[PDB]
DNA sequence: CTTGACAAAAGTGTTAAATTGTGCTATACTGGGAGCCGTCACGGATGC
């Protein structure tokens, strides 16, 4: 199972909510690379490779790992769509 | 409701019923155009017998035969005896075959692919 | 070794030849080596003399005699250049003048007759094809009751399938009696007019039965004569046509009494004699003599249906599914059917040569045109259903191919007309088709086996043999009886007890039309040969057949078919008795054809010196690549000087050990689970089998390709493939093709090809780079063979057929075809299927060291793991039997032969089990050792669960133990002992062709269909998935809609979509939105065409282009 | 490890004169039992020559320093006159179970 | 009568060929060769052209045409698209 | 004795109580466990282990005596062809039920650790439907027709078939 | 960078053979051919 996913899906009203968020933050986290993450960087998740310990390269592991922070953010209507993408290449630029 | 009744006939698109060369060299074809030859050929010949003044009795007679034509096309095997190409009895798939049934392109290719 | 057999019943006659039902029908049929003159009315012999002479009238082409030449090429050369095995057909014909007097004869090529080989199968197109037999309803009269009237009965008279309407007498609720001829419904009294019968006739033959005659009578077409009620009876046969006489009299003549269109059929006609007490002088419903008809079969008919009706003595119903009212068309009666529908399209091709004229110089050879005769029997071998291609993954493999029968096929039955009475088993199948053999699934009781002892009659009818009984002494008369036959006896079963050859039991188990019954010994007539005759011979392999479910049985005798041969294939420990029969039939072994002494022995060829003194040089089959793939090879049994006896052993075929049966290996098996490898019907094999080379197969892969001549040039065979280094054409000769030995792995080059680009101008960008390099494009491309993923292996043979070459007719435009042999030494791994010939299957799941598997005290490891749960539920407890024998003889360092249902009993195993403890254990005393203390607390346990008696000796425990099957058991991964004492044993293990090389399959893009643009199927052609409706199902109800769009659209047949997600996962992106499906813009496209205006509307109904603008004038 | 066969192209052939085929004379092969009296010895390679009529055993091949065939009598294949046999049989020194998939020597 | 229409001037080579041959074969009780073929049909006939005429005689295969023994699987099925990228 | 309700029971209430991830684990652990303990329980099938319990010679000498009351019966005119036909099949269909409660009382009292009963038992393999016909007998069979045998099968898979059993079943 | 110079490479206008399309054969000939029915229940209509 993945880890803290009945704390998932208890933060969430549908189960399928949960889902949307995760994938959206996901593609958030990729168009970016990684730069806009809430996660600490000893919580980043990370990977066991020859050539030594690495980020994990997949996204939708990061997403999950940033809601059960609490440090995100998710809902209805909080921002214009395109004000949201404008505003968050000026903080990450990538 | 007089569009029920066909003055112009729709014709496929010919990469929907394509006639292709396989890699042995042989050519592989749809039976479409095979149904829709049949339907050009005795629209053709109706309009020569036209023009010749024929007799109504062979006016009648290719004037049934272009309506079976248009029957063929459109759902062979409905009315009368189905249409086979020479050398098999295999029926030629019509318009309505491709679209109905288990084999059908709703039920092969839309509701699964 | 020695070979303990068992069993009490004595087989007064062995079993028949096996492949007789092909051999002797086609022989038959040809009839190629009786004189013409001697030839009997059979056959193609009865098909000439049905359609000559051919009486245009006046010419008239009559038949005098045929002959088969000898084939234009051996077997061998057939199957290499891919032609048909077969004889050329000349008939000699005379031409006869009926106004002149003058006869001219010459001989005419008939075209060619297919020859079924030795071992009875054909070579079609250089393939080898098996001809099923097929079931079908015998012709006949039948007489079966109304389920809509009860107390009321129908009469049916069957022709010859194709050869004339099914005809229907029925007594109207009114009274009249209806005759039903092709779909129409008339009154019969109008019929026997026609055929001249009178008023007072019919009152005196059928005026004995109650009023029924009564509705026989209508005053108006008596009143008629004969020639009118024809003419009446005309109208209402073909309403609308004219009707002429001279046309009325030729339909009624064409539809009951024409000889060439109307065949009742030998068995028909016999079965119409047996059933009303007749003796018909032809097999038509009537003859047309002396310018009338004259009934021949209506007035029986009737005659029974009222006595039926009436409910008179000695008349009853007809089961039609009685075996004796079931009838087999063999090979030669199916060839010869269509080679009187040829022969039929031949002669009126020579009526209307007869009618074109020029009879002055008119020839039969000229009037003769054979490709119509050709056409129907090169249709009948090639695209028939019964013409099949032949199973030959083990020498049992064909066997069992050539004793199919089959209920479809042309003139047979589908799938949705085969209720449950077709395909249940009849009583009448006792003796006579296998009520165990039978494919699981759709076609269960639809395609069938004959059983081991049955044989089929001239008439097609299953006939099976009993031993004749008088005076309640059995005697060594064997007669073969039909179903129908069979009803009228009482016969005891064959395993009723014999005081010598006199019945000893007061009690005898027998069957009076087919129930069981208890009879006094005078009551016995007829006793069972064995109870061998009951199944087929894939059954009759199965040892302690009687111990296992019939659904299991089943299992077990349908994949022994599918056993692959194997480099070291071992006889099983516990045999039937029929290893060697099967064997000596299938002829793929090679046996002395008398007394002599060998001279040469080699791998290729066998040389013996008979005792009269010639020389007999036998070639060897050698590495032959069967159609499953599976290599068919014979391996020398004799060395040189060696004396033979006719019969004798020469060489070992494919499966086989020293001329028995060999589908497997014999491995040491214990019943436990372990670790969960064993789970749901998983084994766990031994990494020893590997090391020697057990389930250790030979496979043979075929790869084609042909060179072309193309309107831009011809494809060149060659080994200067552009843009390909020297590692890559390293295998290839000069030639082009690989050479012999070479190790090919996926991606290696077996031939090398190059094509003629098409002429198009390059794109820009390649234009651009093609400059900056300086390098002129060439004019052809690479289009070699390359080895497909997961395949491979060393070549071994390349075959190189050109043009011109004799007997190679390739296809117009063809220069060449090169093919080219890979063979493959697979040695057992997981995913490898392994079954045994009681119906337990698995797959291997795990594969140990010999360290870490469960191992005898004296150190012998076990070879396969079987878990116990496998069964209870499946109830075939044979091959715990099985186990315990072979735990017997592999101490005792013996064989066993165990007759089904007459055999080795459980006290004969367990004494057996007692001499092997004596060598299990006695040998551990005499070494110097005693009892183990690990034995000690298992046999503490083993007292607990009641399996020893408490108070004896360890020694004595250990041996209870051992009669029960057995042993105590150590984990090779601890040392410590199994709990409880484990069945140990040694069972005969097969390895099936289905194997997870074969079977790996995957793809990330390839090929797409024409027309829906969505990704081809199958591994061959590197084919995706099918995600049908209920996987749909499944992701809709997962809420996985985005997972479903995918599958939908981007990766299937979103074009776009496709080709954008490609391209953004190889630059590390994420796949864009997926757009429209293209099947649904075929969809539109194909609406369309129906007429029909489908348009793609918005939120404001607005029409929406899902065609870009493309399609809008 | 490896056996080479002259006039042999492949496992899967038979030799003139030779009763077995290649695939049973590597079985018969693999049955071999040779003795390394030199520790540091790790590759060895045995020369057989041999004519028909005889049957061939591991005794005919020929004698190496510091090697000892432990089944002289084991049958390795059955020549008939006219055959010939020879054949490089190359010995490696290792643990465990090696497929010829894996060495490839 | 061909979906791919031939001229009548190649028709009657088409079936002066087939004539042709069907007489040669009951002569010879064989199927003839290409060069026994052309001998026979005259002057300006070898066997490169009665291969070519053979060839060009070829009629083409339906799309439909099933395969195995239910009516499941169709030649159009295994043909791949080779003109699109 | 956990067995296939009581483990799917606590499969249930840890999934209530802790959720879709510890069940997990705790199906993982008993996965884990369930493997190791068949493995060294020392599990096997040996055709002993189908025990014949003795009162099955018992019930059929008394089917056969009942047998020959319906059959004298028969002659004497009291019941019809139907009703002995009936009589027939309720003496059998009783028989073969008190056989499988022989078989299974032989197995709880004599037996508690034997293969079949255990698995059957537990839920792993097999009903009584079955271990019947292994250890019992397989009873009546029906004609295709869908009419009931008179004489059903009185051997078990154990003792093995005769060949009219067999062609019958 | 222009400006000549070249030999193709390409376009183009004839002319020929090869290919393709069309008409025409005059004793008399005048209504076809293959099938040929072992499943079942279900609507829905269509008339007695
Ligand atoms: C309780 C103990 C931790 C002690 C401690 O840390 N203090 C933990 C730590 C590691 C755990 C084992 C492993 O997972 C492998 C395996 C997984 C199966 O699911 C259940 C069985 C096994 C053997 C486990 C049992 C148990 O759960 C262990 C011993």
């Amino acid at each position: 199972a993945e880890p803290g996913i009945d704390k998932l899906f208890g933060m969430v009203d549908s189960k399928y909510r949960l889902t949307v968020v995760v994938a959206k933050r996901a593609q958030q986290l990729l168009r970016h690379g990684f730069k806009n993450t809430v996660l600490e960087p000893e919580e980043r998740p990370k990977m066991q490779t020859l050539e030594g310990l690495f980020d994990d390269p997949n996204a939708v592991t990061w997403a999950m790992k940033e809601l059960l922070t609490g440090r995100l953010v998710f809902g209805e209507n909080l921002v214009p769509e395109d004000r949201l993408q404008k505003e968050m290449e000026r903080l990450y630029p990538v | 409701p007089e569009w029920m009744i066909l003055e112009a006939v729709p014709v496929l698109p010919p990469d929907l019923r394509p006639m292709v060369q396989v890699d042995g060299g042989r050519f592989a074809t749809s039976d479409l155009n095979d149904l829709y030859r049949r339907l050009i050929n005795r629209n053709n010949r109706l309009k020569k017998l036209l023009a010749q003044g024929a007799p109504e009795i062979i006016i009648r007679n290719e004037k049934r035969m272009l309506q079976e034509a248009v029957d063929a096309l459109l759902d062979n095997g409905r009315r009368g005896a189905p249409v086979t190409n020479p050398g098999s009895d295999r029926p030629l798939r019509s318009l309505t075959d491709i679209l109905s049934g288990k084999q059908g392109r709703f039920r092969q290719n839309l509701l699964g692919k | 070794m020695e070979i303990k057999r068992f069993g009490r019943i004595r087989e007064v006659i062995p079993l028949p030849p096996l492949t007789e039902i092909q051999v002797e029908s086609y022989r038959r049929a040809l009839q190629a080596d009786v004189p013409p003159e001697k030839r009997e009315n059979v056959g193609i012999q009865a098909a000439f003399r049905e359609t000559f002479p051919i009486e245009e009238e006046g010419l008239v082409l009559d038949f005098l005699e045929y002959r088969l030449g000898e084939p234009p090429f051996p077997q061998d050369e057939c199957r290499e250049k891919d032609l048909t095995y077969q004889a050329p057909l000349y008939a000699r014909l005379q031409l006869i003048h009926k106004d002149t007097g003058l006869i001219k004869e010459d001989e005419v090529f008939l075209g060619h007759i297919p020859l079924m080989t030795e071992d009875g199968s054909f070579i079609i197109n250089g393939a080898d094809r098996v001809i099923v037999s097929q079931i079908h309803r015998s012709p006949g009269v039948y007489f079966t009751p109304d389920p809509a009237r009860p107390g009321r009965y129908i009469a049916s008279i069957i022709p010859l399938p194709k050869r004339g309407p099914w005809i229907d007498l029925e007594v109207e609720p009114n009274g009249v009696v209806s005759m039903k001829v092709n779909k129409r419904k008339f009154p019969l009294v109008l019929l026997l007019r026609v055929l001249g019968y009178d008023q007072e006739t019919l009152a005196r033959e059928l005026g004995a039965y109650g009023e029924l005659v009564q509705g026989l009578m209508d005053e108006s077409v008596f009143a008629m004569r004969p020639e009118e009620a024809l003419i009446r009876l005309f109208t209402l046969l073909r309403p609308g046509d004219p009707p002429k006489r001279d046309k009325a009299v030729a339909y009624v003549y064409g539809l009951i009494a024409d000889p060439r269109r109307y065949d009742l059929g030998e068995a028909g006609r016999y079965k119409a004699e047996e059933k009303l007490g007749i003796r018909l002088s032809g097999r038509t419903l009537a003859r047309f003599e002396d310018g009338e008809f004259k009934d021949e079969v209506f007035l029986p008919t009737l005659r029974y249906l009222f006595a039926l009706t009436a409910g008179v003595p000695g008349h009853e119903v007809d089961d039609i599914d009685h075996l004796g009212n079931r009838r087999i068309r063999t090979v030669g009666e199916l060839m010869t059917d269509q080679f009187r529908v040829g022969l039929a399209r031949l002669a009126r091709g020579v009526r209307e040569r007869m009618l074109m004229g020029s009879e002055d110089s008119l020839t039969p050879a000229k009037l003769v045109n054979s490709r119509p005769l050709e056409a129907a029997i090169r249709e009948f071998f090639s695209r028939s259903q019964l013409s099949q291609f032949k199973d030959e993954t083990n020498p049992l493999s064909s066997l069992r191919h050539k004793r199919r029968i089959s209920a479809l096929g042309p003139g047979g039955l589908t799938r949705e007309r085969a209720g449950f009475d077709v395909r249940d088993v009849h009583r009448t199948h006792y003796g006579r088709i296998c009520p165990v053999e039978t494919p699981e699934g759709a076609n269960i009781g639809l395609i069938t086996s004959l059983a081991a002892y049955a044989r089929v009659d001239e008439l097609g009818f299953i006939r099976t043999p009993y031993r004749r009984v008088v005076g309640g002494v059995v005697t060594d008369e064997v007669v073969y009886m039909t179903a129908t036959e069979e009803d009228r006896y009482t016969i005891a079963q064959a395993n009723t007890p014999l005081e010598g050859n006199r019945i000893a039991a007061e009690r005898v188990v027998a069957r009076r039309k087919g129930e069981p019954v208890i009879v006094s010994p005078e009551e016995v007539e007829f006793m069972d040969v064995s109870p061998k005759q009951v199944f087929s011979v894939n059954t009759n392999l199965i040892p302690f057949l009687e111990h296992d479910d019939a659904n299991r049985a089943l299992m077990g005798s349908n994949m022994q078919t599918q056993a692959v041969p194997l480099i070291r294939a071992q006889a099983p420990v516990v045999m039937t008795g029929l290893e060697e029969r099967v064997v000596r039939d299938s002829l793929a072994a090679l046996y002395a054809e008398e007394d002599g002494e060998v001279a040469k022995v080699d791998g290729n060829r066998i040389v013996v010196r008979y005792e009269d003194g010639r020389l007999v040089e036998y070639p060897l089959r050698r590495f032959y690549r069967s159609n499953q793939g599976t290599a068919l090879d014979q391996r020398p049994r004799v060395v040189v000087g060696q004396r033979v006896r006719k019969g004798d052993l020469l060489a070992d075929g494919p499966a086989s050990e020293n001329g028995f049966l060999a589908l497997g290996q014999n491995v040491l098996v214990a019943i436990m689970p372990f670790d969960g490898y064993n789970f749901e019907d998983a084994i766990v094999i031994s990494e020893e089998l590997l090391k020697r080379d057990f389930y250790t197969s030979i496979h043979i892969e075929r790869y084609e390709i042909e060179a072309r001549d193309t309107k831009l040039g011809p494809e060149r065979i060659t080994r200067d493939i552009p843009h390909l280094s020297e590692a890559a054409l390293r295998d290839l000769d000069e030639e082009g093709v690989v050479r012999i030995g070479a190790e090919v792995k996926p991606g290696d080059i077996l031939v090398g090809r190059t094509s003629f680009k098409g002429e198009s101008e390059p794109t820009p960008e390649e234009r651009l780079l093609r400059s900056i390099f300086g390098e002129k494009a060439r004019d052809v491309k690479d289009t070699s063979l390359r080895v497909p993923p997961g395949e491979g292996g060393i070549v071994v043979r390349t075959v190189r057929l050109r043009r011109g070459d004799p007997g190679v007719e390739l296809k117009p435009g063809v220069r060449e075809v090169v093919r080219v042999y890979v063979a493959q030494k697979r040695k057992l791994q997981v995913g490898d299927k392994l079954a045994n010939r009681h119906g337990n299957k698995g797959v291997v799941a795990k594969i140990l060291p010999v360290e870490d598997m469960p191992h005898l005290p004296d150190g012998t490891p076990v070879d396969v793991i079987l878990n116990p749960l496998g069964v209870p539920s499946r109830m075939n407890l044979g091959q715990i039997l099985e186990t315990h024998l072979g735990l017997a003889g592999y101490f005792l360092g013996q064989r066993y032969i165990s007759p089904i249902f007459d055999g080795a009993k459980e006290p004969e195993i367990k004494e057996l089990l007692a001499q092997a403890f004596e060598v299990y254990f006695g040998k551990r005393k005499g070494e110097g050792f005693g009892v183990d203390k690990r034995e000690v607390e298992v046999l503490r346990r083993a007292e607990k669960l009641g399996l020893v008696t408490p108070g004896k000796t360890p020694e004595e425990q250990l041996k209870e133990l051992f009669l029960q099957g057995k042993v105590v058991l150590y984990d090779g991964r601890t040392g410590e002992p199994i709990e409880g004492p484990i069945v140990v044993g040694q069972m005969f293990i097969m390895k099936l062709y289905h194997m997870v090389e074969d079977k790996m399959h995957a793809r990330s893009t390839g090929p797409y269909s024409l027309i829906t643009q969505q990704p081809l199927g199958g591994k061959a052609q590197f084919g995706g998935q099918r995600f049908g409706e209920m996987e749909v199902w499944a992701l809709e109800a997962y809420g996985a809609a985005h997972t479903l769009q995918e599958m939908l659209t981007l990766k299937s047949d979103d074009i776009e979509g496709r080709n954008a997600a490609y391209e953004a996962i190889i630059k590390g992106e994420d796949v864009p939105e997926p757009s429209v499906p293209e099947s649904f813009r075929v969809l539109v496209k194909e609406l369309q065409a129906l007429a029909l205006d489908v348009q793609t509307l918005d939120e404001k109904d607005n029409p929406v282009d899902i065609f870009e603008g493309l399609a809008s004038k | 490890t490896s056996v080479y066969i002259e006039d042999v192209l492949h496992e899967f052939s038979t030799i003139p004169g030779v009763k077995e085929d290649v695939v049973e004379i590597i079985l018969n092969l693999k049955e071999l039992v040779v003795r390394f009296l030199n520790p540091s010895l790790q590759t060895v390679t045995l020369l057989l020559k041999a004519e028909g009529p005889k049957e061939v055993k591991a005794r005919d091949f020929l004698p190496v320093a510091d090697v000892e065939i432990m089944n002289p009598d084991l049958h390795i294949a059955t020549l008939e006159e006219g055959g010939r046999l020879n054949m490089e049989v190359r010995v490696d020194r290792g643990v465990g179970y090696v497929p010829a998939e894996k060495h490839g020597i | 009568a061909r979906t791919i229409r031939i001229p009548v001037h190649m028709v009657e080579t088409i079936n002066k060929l087939s004539r042709t041959a069907r007489q040669l074969q009951q002569e010879l009780g064989r199927e003839p060769t290409y060069e026994e073929i052309a001998e026979a049909m005259g002057p300006g006939w070898d066997a490169k052209r009665v291969e070519e005429t053979l060839k060009i005689a070829q009629e083409p295969v339906s799309l439909e045409t099933p395969i195995g023994d239910e009516k499941d699987s169709f030649y159009g099925d295994f043909i791949p698209d080779e003109h699109l990228p | 004795p956990q067995e296939k309700n009581s483990l799917k029971d606590l499969v249930y209430q840890a999934f209530l109580r802790l959720g879709m991830e510890k069940t997990a684990r705790l199906l993982d652990a008993l996965k884990y466990y369930g493997f190791t303990f068949s493995t060294t329980s020392g599990i096997t099938i040996g055709i002993d282990d189908a025990v014949i319990p003795e009162e099955k010679k018992q019930y059929l000498e008394e089917a056969d005596r009942k047998l020959l009351q319906i059959e004298q019966a028969y002659e004497m005119g009291f019941l019809t062809d139907r009703e002995r036909y009936d009589q027939i099949l309720q003496l059998w269909t009783e028989t073969t039920e008190k056989v499988t409660q022989a078989v299974f009382k032989n197995f709880e009292e004599n037996y508690p650790f034997n293969p079949l009963y255990v698995m059957a038992q537990s839920g792993a393999r097999g009903n009584p439907q079955q271990i019947r016909q292994l250890c019992g007998l397989r009873g009546l069979m029906q004609k295709p027709s869908g009419e009931t045998f008179e004489v059903p099968v009185r051997s078990s898979f154990r003792e093995g078939l005769t060949v009219l059993e067999y062609f019958i079943s």
